[PDB]
RNA sequence: GAGUUGAAAAUAAGCAGAGAUCCGGAGAUUCCCGAAUAGGUCAACCUUUCGAACUUCUGCUGAAUCCAUGGGCAGGCAAGAGACAACCUGGCGAACUGAAACAUCUUAGUAGCCAGAGGAAAAGAAAGCAAAAGCGAUUCCCGUAGUAGCGGCGAGCGAAAUGGGAGCAGCCUAAACCGUGAAAACGGGGUUGUGGGAGAGCAAUACAAGCGUCGUGCUGCUAGGCGAAUCAGUGGAGUGCGGAACCCUAGAUGGUGAAAGUCCAGUAGCCGAAAGCAUCACUAGCUUAUGCUCUGACCCGAGUAGCAUGGGGCACGUGGAAUCCCGUGUGAAUCAGCAAGGACCACCUUGCAAGGCUAAAUACUCCUGGGUGACCGAUAGCGAAGUAGUACCGUGAGGGAAGGGUGAAAAGAACCCCCAUCGGGGAGUGAAAUAGAACAUGAAACCGUAAGCUCUCAAGCAGUGGGAGGGGGACCAGACCCUGACCGCGUGCCUGUUGAAGAAUGAGCCGGCGACUCAUAGGCAGUGGCUUGGUUAAGGGAACCCACCGGAGCCGUAGCGA
RNA sequence: GGCCAGUGAGACGAUGGGGGAUAAGCUUCAUCGUCGAGAGGGAAACAGCCCGGAUCACCAGCUAAGGCCCCUAAAUGACC
RNA sequence: CGGUAGGGGAGCGUUCCGUGUUAGGGAGAAACGCGUGCGUGAGCCGCGUUGGACGAAGCGGAAGCGAGAAUGUCGGCUUG
């Protein structure tokens, strides 16, 4: 009742096709194709949570570098002082996006934070 | 085919009592009886239930005797 | 019903769990036997009733009494039949009660001993309908029930023992009124 | 009834419609070795007075020894030797193991070794079971029953009787008695059991059955024979598809370029044996043979049973240890008796040891002939799909591989060129030549070549998130795929540990093979079927499964106590 | 209770002690926390220390422990 | 709604079998390779100038049923 099969080769060929552009025996050699599928997926996990964290960090330092161009000592903390006292609910650090896509509009943002 | 064999060394020690519970004779009776008390010698003269641990151990080691639980 | 559309009910046939076919299946790897020991190794393993070198459960307990002596165990010598087996039966007012009546009616189904233990009628339960019993001997309370019902009661002498002629002579000498 | 001289083509000669080749029955030959056999032998050879040597049978002559015995000579189609996978019987007969050690025990009277023998063998016709009721040789199956027991009462071992089926079959011999002979024998009689037989006397005749070279009988087998019913179109080929018809007592199977009720071989059915074998039924014939009365004399298997010991085996390990068989030694009775009924005694019941032979049910496959397969498909299935127990290894015992598939048909490439070949390119065959003899689908590791992007100030389990620059096709042109300037982050996988990136283990890589499975039981859970309680086992069955029987048994109905 | 598993080598940290030399990431106990079986953040890295308990997605916001010169997110913030 | 040893529930796949001489298939089945598709995933479905004859689904059953480990093992091919 012999049971020679082919399902390991489709099982294995799917993982073989996912492991393209892995520079060498991480892209050809099955017994490393498996663990590069595995380590590639957990790399996708931690780099996804830390792409949320990392783009948060990037917008913080980008709008900090935008506000510090005034010359007078107005930090990023004081922009949030007078960004929540003057009631602006949650611009979500997308003013770090229109701070470079619309620099006159972020000058209107900050020049209305002053008043 | 192969029938299971009743373990004779425990069939001579354990017994079912109609409702289906293993009873047993207490130990320490056929040896050094003057040294004990009559209170002990009729405490150790009665047949009691076996406790649940060795009520579920020998229930599969003595298969043909109709014990529930 | 066609050959196509037949299917068992759910819960009737579970799938047998296969062991060592993946850790997502449930019992992969060591197949559900821990790490090491006699429980994981292949073979007969452990005798059931063995306490690991300790003197076991059965050896520390003294033997049951007649089984300790090798005396022949207590054995039923009759068929115990209550009157509750007789009222619930469909025996009407005119009916004989014997071995083949209780076999052919559906009360007793004796198979292992058709030859040795005849019958006995016991006391618990009532018997209002009168009958004509020619069976084997009775208890005192069942004799009170059956004679309290006004039914024909007849004991049946089964077998006659062989008495030696000097024992039959010594017993026949004892007839001194 | 039409072509043949094997695979296995070619060539040379034949043999054959007064019937070849081939098939079947019965015969003939069968060199040499091997029981091997005239003698030797280092098997397939040597020497030979050419021989079945030796044992057994028959016959003659007949030593020490008179009869004998031994020997010698001779005859003999002449009985045995040797081989045989498994089952069977008989004898020697373990140990690893289990008991969580180990000696009693178990494994186990199993394996192995030797001997023997048949399709079966052993056993087998009551000196038996049983229990006051009864059965009637042995064997096997279901059951009792994992019960009674046995056992460092440990591990374990484990009946038997009652019951239900398969299959049935019972017969010869010794003794007492007559007759012949110095016994030893021979011929008649008798072989049985709620007793017979011998001795004496009275009756009485034929019913039934058993055995069997011999040949007419029957069916079956070993060769075979007749045997129904369609074309056309389709991309190589049609049996598939679409259109038109038919057979069926035949639609099982195998093949045919491709899958077939109608193409072939066949099948269903009907037939057929000179010769041999087998099945039961005839036959010249041999045989079995009968009943009563009296009679305790005479007989009913002797170095035997029993006993004292030493044991073995019955499930029973020496225990109260019976039954059965042996070693040493003692050593009975005949029926008014003896043996058994689990020490033993008394009574009763049962049977008649010390003499043999028997078919069936039954177990197995080196096989043979049919039919099958939720069996395999070239690492599988037999070790073996070719030289397979082969090549090869070992002195030897012994160990032991691997290698399948071009096409439908070799139609296997005429001829030209390179050229010493091997090979290659045209051409030709083919549906396919990228199906070319390393030849069918051809995947991964591995080795390459071409195209796009990109690396030579760079530290990295080689990824991933973001994405500079660039390339490609595009249609939902914002999308998709490929490359990757640079930044952040990220201590291979398994095993297994308190703790593994670990400098603990494992793996060179790729692909296959490779592990909680099977039988029978106990327990529980889930789904059912009946609850006029449930359910059958063995066994019977249109080959198997199966409808339907088959109530034996099992479980639950009553417990307590040793 | 029924059926049915593993586990029975623990480790460190605080307290209570014994052995030691109040020496050990030492040994043995008693209560507790973590790891084991726990990811993330802080601890430069780093099982057991602090915050904290990961179903998953978001190029969302507010915080705990801890930090706000640069590498590296946020104060070269204010006053003693 | 983290999870090791472990326990339970629900499913995918493979070859064979019933339906099955099934639907479909030299107008290209299985294979092998492919995806701008769908799933929690095991996987399904679809496309192939490769290949050439078998064989789905659904409703069910049975396993020599699923591979990355055994200094596994058998072939092929590397490194040096």
């Amino acid at each position: 009742r012999v049971k020679r099969g082919y399902i390991a080769r489709r099982r294995r060929k799917k993982i073989r096709f996912f492991a393209s552009s892995f520079r060498g025996a991480h892209s050809r050699l099955t017994r490393t194709i498996a663990q590069q599928k595995i380590r590639a997926l957990v790399s996708a996990h931690r780099d996804r949570d830390r792409q949320k964290r990392d783009f948060r960090r990037l917008w913080i330092t980008r709008i900090n570098a935008a506000i510090r161009e005034r010359g007078v000592y107005y930090n990023y903390s004081k922009f949030i002082h007078d960004l929540y006292k003057r009631q602006l609910l949650l611009n979500r650090k997308i003013l770090a996006q229109i701070a470079i896509l619309n620099p006159n509009c972020i000058y209107m943002i900050y020049n209305e934070i002053i008043k | 085919g192969y029938k299971m064999k009743t373990h004779k060394a425990s069939a001579k020690r354990f017994r079912v009592t109609g409702k289906g519970k293993i009873v047993r004779r207490r130990a320490g009776k056929q040896h050094l009886l003057a040294k004990k008390n009559t209170k002990r010698k009729n405490r150790l003269s009665k047949l009691i239930q076996v406790d649940r641990s060795d009520y579920d151990n020998v229930i599969g080691a003595l298969p043909y005797l109709k014990v529930n639980r | 019903f066609r050959l196509d559309n037949l299917g068992p009910q759910p819960g009737s046939r579970k799938k047998g769990k296969r062991k060592g076919r993946g850790h997502a299946a449930g019992q992969g790897g060591s197949c559900g036997f821990g790490m090491r020991g006699q429980k994981s190794r292949s073979g007969p393993g452990i005798m059931r009733g063995f306490e690991g070198g300790q003197m076991p459960l059965y050896r520390r307990i003294p033997k049951l009494r007649g089984i300790a002596g090798g005396m022949r165990a207590g054995l039923p010598k009759y068929v115990p039949i209550n009157l509750r087996d007789i009222e619930v039966a469909g025996f009407k007012e005119g009916e004989e009660v014997s071995l083949e009546s209780l076999k052919a009616k559906g009360i007793i189904n004796p198979s292992g001993r058709e030859r040795r233990l005849p019958l006995k009628i016991l006391g618990e339960g009532e018997l209002s309908t009168k009958l004509q019993i020619k069976a084997r001997a009775f208890s005192g309370s069942a004799k009170e029930k059956l004679e309290a019902a006004g039914c024909s009661v007849t004991v049946l002498p089964g077998r006659k023992k062989y008495i030696k002629e000097s024992v039959r002579k010594n017993l026949a000498r004892a007839d001194e009124y």
